[PDB]
């Protein structure tokens, strides 16, 4: 939530680009899917997220005993623009009822 | 060694997915790009409702044949069980998705009868079509797969 | 750096086919002189030359990024517009003063504007 | 894909003293089925007249067709009416009954 | 141990060279390829090679209707959902960047007077 | 030179005027290739199609002999950059030859070919322009007699393929009425 | 949900009095049955409309009287009353009359403030029923303004001053309004909230609005909880602590559910924050409420609670320690096992807890957090960072603390992971960030801070330029210019200059800047000065209307100390260079030269002006007629100084 | 309605937008358009009052431009007519050509 | 001209700059908040 | 569920480039020049500022 | 709206803003600064901290009493910072 | 046919496809993509108005016959200032007639 709110700082102060907090990283394509319905699942996420990109790898934390997701996931583009515009666009979703958040790491 | 790990993973569809993207329940049959409503396409062939080309539905009784009403068809139209379906049928055979009339854009606006693979099937003139593709219908041609209480013919506007 | 200015294949090559002492003209400025000042394409110029003397194909690449980029018979330096020399202007500053400080083992981005405009101009 | 503040309530106004009922259910009556209508018989209130559909949508396409729609001579004021205001009138009870029926019937 | 370290540490070569952005490592390749180019073309100008076939034409990918433009102009991968999930942060940020063009050009417009 | 042209064609109304402009100036006469060639460059260079600078490339060459070589030649100049020029400025040319060769500063085509083998894409919308202008002067009878007497074969043939590309190619431009007697050798 | 079928009881619930239910036909109304089949079936069905060419009454009513200023085409639903013209025939005449509110919404300011004090002295007659029943359902309105909303707070108000033992029944109906007023992003709007409800609680009894509000704490939405949650403060600020009390100590212990207690702690915060400094005497008291409930449970009650103790202490501002005492010993227990916000709100706690302790228990203790503040800088949690960034503060700003443990210990994390291009862009994470720095340059000394941050006033950003800037700036008007060696003075210099000679937007925070940097260098500048008033003087050309004003400023802060360093020529310059501007058109530049201009008079004096009086003063008064501020402020102040 | 009546508050604004210190009933018009702006259906509701009402209206002042051959009358009107006059004409206009009131042959038409 | 017409608010542009709504989704509960 | 639509329609970088209604220019006065649709050089045309200096960029795409 | 604290005076010395500098409190006066401003840090801490005495900005000086209010004896009342009731 | 291929394609229309007569065409093409293209779908007669603009105004304007907001603008100069100071020798020569080496500007690249 307080994301936009930092876009928005962003884009009407005229930040233009590179100095882009985006440019904070450069390093890192995966991405932080938390607060993510219970439900979902590998193939699901993919589907949706491939929008923006073709992602690689995923490893969604799902609890090991009772093999359920614990409602996130750490996700792996093959692009990094594609993080960029993934964090900076898909974010603030309704996903099932449930708002998803997105962040890098 | 029979299961290894006792949970794995899917790479599959999830319920929220399908069911929030189609909801009337969730619901099959998602329009195509193409459909369009048949009177607009009748606007661009520039034609007053005098020559323009309407679709009235016709009812015979399978057992007696006329109307119960009349139905005008002018983008698509979801026919199945009676609520979700809003072309309600009577008939006690028709699965609660029994099939679909979408008018779609080929080369022109014409109509489309696709089926929805209902348990029982359709009959296209007493002549059933497999399921899951489009089929174009013409004028005259009649509707009811063998469960049939009802028929029905499709007319152009004319004369 | 007078001297690199002879890197460039069109010069050099002249030169080793030369089968007498002859003395011939250029225009290093092509058509700058009509949307910019002398001094400035001066400053151009030396950017040009220098960036040649330091990383040499790595300038060329900035001189030649794109195949549609092309050069006239008649000039020395391809066609570019003022936004494109902006860019490619401040690229061959980073050339220049990246390479410097990297011999030196100066971090270059606390150098001074003083320090930069010596090092780019010449000897401080 | 609908803006919140409307509500399945419509307040309509314009009307004639003599105005039928049957040309109310008649015209208004296209756009879906009506929850029922009321009609102020009371000296400010005459003219004026609130109808409630099964459906929300009903009253979209009304208000979307019947915006400033003809009756006689006049252009009937069609708004969606709000919510609140003047309700306590009424109380909140009677809910006993019916939960313990739904508790009963169905067992939950 | 040799073959089991060589898992886990090749594994950090292998989610190593993965991390960063696969798609980004090749464009970076690319350039690469520029230098090659460089030995052999020291100054390109026209109808030398590269540019005459250059000038001389003017692994699932998704199908379906049309991805929305990105700003970094990347078609989805294979089997993309075919869905619009966005904010639309990038269009309404992709129209306002374009506005600010006729911006300046309707602020000059006041400089003559 | 180059610059002084462009100045004597920019002040002048008409395109007698450019002419005797330029004529009167005297300029060395060798020259007479590139002058040209920059009259072709400079108004096609221009953004859109003006009929001022085609005019005027062609009275250049009725008062000398060689201008109108100088023309023809600046005509094949073109093959190497049939390809290469983006697709506005053949909006300028091929109607800009085609009101040369309308006026009859025709057979100088026959030098173009059709062939999948060879032609560019820009090179196919060239020519394409091409006739949609001049026969929209000829009307498509006055050019069903200059074809029917041109002799012109890279464009018109063996290779009964390339007789589909060709007769095909201009039901595409849509004329297609002088593509007869091709369709009669295809049967 | 909202579409949910309804009874005819419900029905009678929602219209008002005086309309009656029709059936025209019972055949219309199965017409009206069959209408949702036919809605699919006589939509497929033939129609269409058409019209025909014939020759052609129009009846209408905006609100006319006299005058009756006018109606939105929404608000007719509020004020269609008014507009039948009915009139002169007893209730219905004052709901009638009291249309007055119209006059409050839309008109001339006039008419608003007449209508104001006409049903200012009216309220005692009409009371306060029929008032709010015809009020409420506009500060209700969905399209409510701005503007029109500040007014009835404002009506609600001036009545609320006079209706006193009256409003007992209303007190709810009015809190229902009025306590989305408390969370706004509007700050005027929250004050002004704040008051209303403080003098509705006054107005109204005590046990008026403790018995009024009790059924909003376990309602299911928490919005409702927390907005009353500061009703609640607001009430006990009107009432004060002790006479509240009771009521809080039980609600803490109600057994019934958690949602409660999380309520009543919510509310124990925000009497923390609104009473703040006063809350000293009952403490204890309060304290020994909240305790209990650390150890729950359920989670969400420890949160909320170790954060309002955090709140507790911070208005606690060294005093009462002992009063948290028992508190302390779980709460450091807590701080090893936990993961995820409850941490971190526990580290708020702790963090605003260590100044008020003593610095032999808070030596240990201190070295206790020091660790997992260290380990805990990494977390993406913006959360996470603003507190553990705040414990830094008081933590590392302890007396108790040293030096060179930090040097090695937090210095290069803290300027790894906390500088950085996300914080920046925020604002209260800007301040913050400021303000912690400043306190660890505090301690730590000036060059060292200064030292690592100078390479970043050549950042490409302007904000993040912005935020090093004004942390120099704070930095060297503490500590000093002394400590700073040579070579970093040369960084410092250049540094400023060049992050002045691109400025995006106008502020003070570079120019202060500068202003502060130079008189804390003192004459240390001086070998600077030909490269500061250069540009100084390029810049005072530039593109007009942006720059001139900031470059003269930096003239007129900067005038002492091109003085007494004994920079003659520059004196020369600047006198005469300014004096040729005061022909300048733009006033908002020409105010800036005036002031440099008086800068520069009150170093040199009266005789030694390079530019005369005699030529100045009579230059100076035609000036007078100049209209726009600026300039008049700064010409009188100039042609005062050289008048006395 | 809002579209109209913006269309013919621009045209107004058109004729001053040079905009020297212009005089006093000019500065009456200025500030009564920048009126409209604000409270738009304030200035639809007076509009149709007046065309609902009001048959007499106030004197209109007249001037000849000079075109050094013939002279072009010039009319001058209060503020509040022109707004309400302005509005009634993009109306008649719109309403017109949506229904194809004028054969093609009148030309000073808007396609070409 | 029909090509124009599928070519085919200012006053939302200038009134809206009059006020605002200012709130988020969280908030807007407020509306459906009945009389007591 | 595809979100479809007849046709395609149109884009947007451009859907939303020039002003809106303005109006042609002024009743036609003479005070108002206005010829030329862009400055004449790049000097202001170019850049905001036509030096910033660093090597952030520099030593970041470096390697 | 607008009405004193009256918490009982300490020894903090007062502080006024730009705005308010040269005005006497009680008798919104400039003349005869004479003596001092004191209110107890319940109306003056933290974000009060060099605050203004009226309008919630920075201090930059201290509020002196006219000598008006000093023979009336009303500079002995409680802490004169307005509060915003 | 850039709509009907985008049509078969379903994928939208770019700028690019649309780059080749981005300025040409009597409407001027580029006019539909108006921001405000809405308000003014809904102005009529704007041409005729324009004409009898010379009563309701004293000036006399010019330009009476089109409008840029429906028809584009028809014409672009930039070109004439360029080959304008062409012709004249260039900058340098032009400014060697006037005071500029008195301002002591190191360049004339920045005279604003
Ligand atoms: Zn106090
Ligand atoms: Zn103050
Ligand atoms: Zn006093």
């Amino acid at each position: 939530k307080l994301i936009n709110e930092l876009n928005e700082r962003e884009v009407q102060l005229g930040v233009a680009d590179k100095v882009s907090w985006h440019s904070e990283y450069k390093d890192s394509a995966w991405i932080f899917l938390g607060g993510l319905p219970y439900e979902l699942t590998e193939g699901d996420i993919i589907c949706v997220f491939s929008q923006y990109g073709e992602i690689v790898n995923i490893n969604l934390v799902r609890d090991k005993k009772t093999g359920k997701s614990k409602g996130f996931c750490f996700l792996c583009y093959e692009d990094q623009r594609s993080t960029i515009l993934a964090v900076d666009n898909f974010n603030g979703i309704k996903i099932k009822g449930r708002t998803i958040r997105v962040d890098h790491v | 060694n029979l299961q290894a790990q006792e949970e794995e993973r899917e790479f599959y569809n999830a319920r929220r997915r399908e069911h929030r993207q189609r909801n009337d329940p969730g619901g099959n049959n998602k329009e195509k790009e193409v459909p369009a409503k048949e009177k607009p396409s009748f606007e661009l062939s520039g034609a007053l409702l005098e020559d323009t080309n309407t679709f009235r539905g016709v009812v015979i009784k399978y057992s007696e044949p006329k109307r119960w009403r009349l139905y005008p068809f002018k983008s698509a139209y979801l026919l199945g069980r009676h609520p979700i379906d809003h072309p309600s049928c009577s008939k006690q055979h028709a699965v609660f998705q029994y099939r679909l009339v979408e008018y779609t854009r080929a080369d022109r606006v014409k109509p489309y009868i696709i089926d929805l693979g209902s348990g029982n099937g359709t009959f296209l003139n007493n002549k059933r079509i497999e399921p899951q593709r489009y089929y174009e219908l013409k004028e005259k041609d009649v509707l009811k797969e063998i469960d049939d209480e009802d028929e029905e013919e499709e007319e152009e506007v004319s004369d | 750096p007078f001297q690199a200015c002879l890197k460039v294949e069109k010069f050099g090559d002249l030169i080793l086919k030369a089968t007498e002492p002859q003395m011939v003209l250029f225009n290093l400025y092509d058509d700058w002189l009509k949307t910019i000042s002398s001094y400035t394409a001066f400053s151009r110029l030396i950017l040009i030359l220098r960036a040649l003397h330091v990383n040499n194909d790595r300038a060329k690449v900035i001189l030649k990024p794109d195949k549609t980029t092309i050069t006239e018979p008649h000039h020395i330096w391809p066609t570019l517009t003022d936004e494109e020399w902006i860019k490619v202007e401040v690229q061959l500053k980073d050339l220049i003063l990246a390479d410097y400080g990297k011999k030196n083992n100066v971090n270059v981005a606390s150098l001074t504007q003083s320090e930069i405009r010596d090092i780019i101009l010449g000897m401080e | 894909r609908l803006p919140p503040e409307v509500n399945r309530i419509l307040y309509i106004r314009n009307l004639p003293y003599k105005i039928t009922a049957e040309e109310m259910y008649d015209i208004f009556g296209k756009y879906g089925p009506i929850r029922q209508i009321r009609v102020g018989n009371t000296p400010e209130t005459r003219g004026t007249a609130y109808v409630v559909y099964e459906d929300i949508f009903d009253a979209k396409n009304a208000c979307d067709h019947l915006s400033g729609f003809n009756v006689c001579n006049r252009y009937l004021v069609v708004l969606y009416y709000n919510a609140n205001r003047a309700f306590q009138k009424m109380d909140t009870k009677k809910k006993e009954e019916q939960l313990k029926l739904l508790k009963e019937k169905y067992g939950i | 141990q040799r073959r089991k370290a060589e898992k886990d540490s090749e594994r950090d070569e292998l989610y190593a060279q993965w991390g960063k952005g696969l798609a980004q490592s090749r464009q970076q390749q690319q350039n690469v390829e520029d230098a090659m180019k460089e030995m052999q073309k020291p100054l390109a100008r026209y109808i030398d090679d590269e540019d005459l076939d250059r000038m001389l034409r003017e692994r699932p990918r998704y199908s379906g209707p049309a991805p929305p433009p990105n700003r970094f102009n990347i078609w989805p991968g294979y089997r993309w959902d075919g869905v619009d999930r966005s904010n639309g942060f990038e269009q309404k940020r992709f129209a306002r960047l374009a506005s600010k063009k006729a911006v300046e050009e309707l602020a000059y417009k006041w400089s003559v007077e | 030179f180059r610059r002084t042209i462009y100045l004597a064609i920019q002040s002048s109304l008409d395109f007698e005027e450019c002419a005797h402009k330029l004529l009167k100036m005297e300029f060395p006469e060798s020259q007479t290739k590139e002058l040209c060639n920059m009259i072709l460059d400079c108004c096609a260079q221009q953004r859109t199609y003006e009929k001022f600078f085609g005019l005027l490339a062609g009275r250049f060459c009725m008062l000398k002999k060689e201008y109108m070589e100088s023309f023809e030649g600046i005509f094949k100049e073109q093959y190497d950059t049939i390809h290469r020029l983006e697709t506005n400025k053949l909006r300028n040319v091929a109607k800009m030859f085609a009101h040369l060769l309308y006026t009859d500063s025709w057979s100088v085509l026959e030098c173009i070919k059709l062939s999948e083998e060879t032609t560019t894409s820009s090179s196919r919308i060239f020519v394409k322009i091409f006739f949609q202008e001049l026969c929209e002067y000829m009307g498509l009878p006055k050019l069903n007699a200059r074809l029917k007497d041109e002799t012109l074969q890279p464009f018109f043939e063996d290779n009964p393929r390339n007789t589909r590309f060709a007769i095909n190619f201009f039901t595409s431009i849509g004329l297609g009425g002088l593509t007869d007697e091709l369709r009669e050798h295809l049967k | 949900e909202r579409n949910r079928p309804l009874s005819d009881e419900e029905l009678d619930a929602m219209f008002p009095e005086g309309y009656k239910v029709l059936p025209p036909p019972a055949g219309y109304v199965p017409i009206r049955t069959p209408a949702r089949k036919l809605t699919a079936t006589p939509t497929p069905l033939g129609g269409m409309t058409g019209f025909h060419m014939q020759t052609e009454m129009k009846s209408v009513n905006d609100q006319p009287s006299g005058n009756l200023p006018f109606l939105k085409p929404d608000d007719i639903q509020y004020f269609d009353k008014l507009l039948v013209d009915v009139d002169e025939s007893e209730e219905q005449k004052e709901r009638k009359i009291m249309k007055l509110l119209l006059k409050i919404k839309n008109g001339t300011p006039p008419m608003r403030k007449a209508a104001l004090r006409q049903i200012t002295d009216k309220a005692r007659e009409f009371g306060a029923g029929p008032l709010f029943n015809q009020i409420l359902p506009l500060l209700m309105s969905p399209t409510l303004e701005d503007q029109e909303r500040h007014l009835l707070v404002k009506v609600i108000d001036r009545i609320l001053y006079k209706l006193d033992d009256l409003v007992r029944p209303y007190v709810h109906k009015i809190l229902v309004v009025i306590e989305p007023l408390l969370i706004d992003e509007d700050y005027y709007a929250r004050v002004e909230g704040r008051e209303i409800i403080s003098n509705l609680a006054k107005a109204a009894g005590l046990a008026t609005m403790i018995s009024t509000m009790r059924p909003d704490i376990d309602n299911m939405d928490e919005y409702v909880r927390n907005t009353t949650a500061r009703a609640f403060a607001v009430v006990a600020s009107a009432l004060g602590i002790p006479s509240l009390l009771p009521f809080l100590k039980a609600v803490c212990k109600s057994k019934k559910s958690w949602q409660a207690r999380h309520t009543g702690i919510k509310i124990v915060q925000q009497i923390a924050i609104l009473m703040g400094c006063a809350i000293l005497p009952h403490l204890r008291s309060l304290v020994e409420i909240i305790e209990h409930g650390l150890v729950d449970e359920q989670q969400k009650v420890r949160t909320i609670s170790a954060l309002a103790i955090a709140a507790l202490a911070e208005a606690a501002t060294p005093y009462g320690i002992e009063s948290f005492d028992s508190v302390l010993k779980p709460l450091w227990k807590g701080i090893r096992q936990h993961r995820g916000k409850g941490l971190a709100a526990f580290l708020k706690a702790i963090g605003y807890l260590i100044p008020l302790m003593d610095a032999e228990y808070a030596n240990y203790y201190t070295r206790e957090v020091m660790l997992i503040l260290i380990r805990e800088f990494q977390s993406p949690d913006e959360e996470m960072k603003k507190i553990v960034l705040k414990v830094v503060k008081q933590c590392c700003g302890t007396d108790g603390v040293e030096a060179n443990y930090i040097k090695t210990e937090i210095l290069p994390p803290f300027f790894k992971h906390f500088w950085q291009h996300r914080m920046a862009l925020d604002r209260r994470n800007y301040r913050q960030l400021v303000d912690t720095t400043v306190e660890l340059a505090n301690k730590v000394g000036a060059a060292e801070i200064i030292s690592r941050i100078v390479d970043d006033l050549k950042d490409e950003a302007e904000q993040y330029r912005k935020m090093v800037m004004e942390t120099i700036e704070k930095i060297m008007g503490n500590l000093g210019a002394a400590d700073i060696d040579h070579k970093l003075e040369e960084q410092l210099i250049d540094g400023i200059l060049y992050a002045f000679q691109e400025q995006t937007t106008e502020d003070s925070v570079m120019l202060n800047g500068f202003g502060t940097v130079v008189n804390a260098l003192g004459k240390r500048v001086k070998p600077y000065l030909p490269q500061i008033c250069g540009t100084v003087l390029w810049r005072l050309n530039n593109k007009s209307a942006k720059v001139r004003q900031q470059a003269a400023d930096l003239i007129s802060r900067t005038a002492v100390v091109m003085k007494t360093c004994q920079e003659e020529k520059l004196m020369g310059h600047l006198g005469v260079v300014l004096y040729e501007y005061l022909g300048e058109e733009y006033p908002e530049v020409l105010g800036s030269i005036l002031g440099a201009l008086k800068a520069i008079v009150n170093v040199i004096g009266m005789h030694k002006m390079t530019p005369p009086i005699k030529d100045l003063l009579p230059r100076l008064t035609p000036i007078l007629k100049n209209r726009h501020e600026k300039v008049q402020e700064n010409c009188i102040d100039l042609v005062g100084r050289i008048a006395d | 309605d809002t579209k109209l009546l913006i269309l013919a508050l621009e045209r107004l604004k058109e004729a001053y937008s040079v905009k020297s210190r212009l005089n006093q009933s000019q500065r009456e018009e200025l500030g009564l358009i920048e009126q409209a702006y604000d409270n738009p259906h304030e200035a639809l509701s007076r509009i149709k009052r007046h065309l609902l009402t009001q048959r007499a209206f106030k004197e209109v002042g007249i001037e000849f431009m000079d075109l050094y051959s013939h002279l072009v009358p010039v009319y001058d009107v209060e503020p509040l007519e022109k707004i309400t006059d302005a509005y009634l004409d993009q109306y008649l206009w719109y309403e017109a050509d949506k229904r194809r009131l004028f054969p093609p042959w009148i030309k000073p038409a808007d396609t070409e | 001209p029909g090509y124009h017409a599928p070519v085919a608010d200012p006053f939302a542009e200038h009134r809206p700059p009059k006020i605002a709504d200012r709130e988020d989704e969280y908030k807007k509960h407020r509306r459906t908040m009945i009389i007591s | 569920n595809p979100r479809t639509s007849n046709e395609v329609q149109y884009d947007q970088r451009l859907f939303n480039q020039s002003k809106g209604m303005d109006s042609g220019f002024a009743g036609g006065e003479d005070e108002i020049y206005n010829v030329y649709d862009q400055a004449w050089r790049g000097g202001k045309d170019m850049a905001q500022s036509i030096y910033r200096p660093s090597k952030n960029l520099d030593k970041d795409m470096y390697g | 709206d607008l009405i004193f604290c009256r918490k009982q005076a300490g020894v903090a010395i007062g502080r006024l803003c730009e705005k308010c500098d040269g005005k006497c409190v009680i008798c919104d006066s400039y003349v005869r600064p004479c003596t001092l401003v004191r209110i107890c840090d319940e109306c003056n801490y933290g974000s009060y901290q060099g605050r203004c005495v009226i309008c919630g900005g920075p201090g930059v000086s201290d509020a002196y009493y006219c000598k008006e209010c000093t023979i009336q004896e009303k500079d002995r009342d409680g802490c004169p910072k307005i509060v915003n009731l | 046919l850039k709509r009907q291929e985008a049509i078969a394609q379903n994928r939208r229309l770019t700028l690019e496809d649309l780059e080749d007569s981005w300025d040409r065409g009597i409407p001027r093409i580029n006019t539909l993509f108006q921001k405000d293209r809405h308000t003014l779908a809904y102005d009529k007669g704007w041409r005729v108005r324009t004409d009898f603009k010379q009563y309701q105004v004293l000036k006399q304007n010019p330009f009476w016959w089109t409008h840029q907001r429906h028809d584009g603008k028809l014409w672009n100069l930039n070109n004439y200032r360029t080959d304008m100071i062409q012709a004249l020798g260039g900058v340098e020569g032009i400014l060697e007639h006037t005071l500029f080496k008195g301002t002591y500007f190191p360049t004339w690249e920045g005279l604003f």
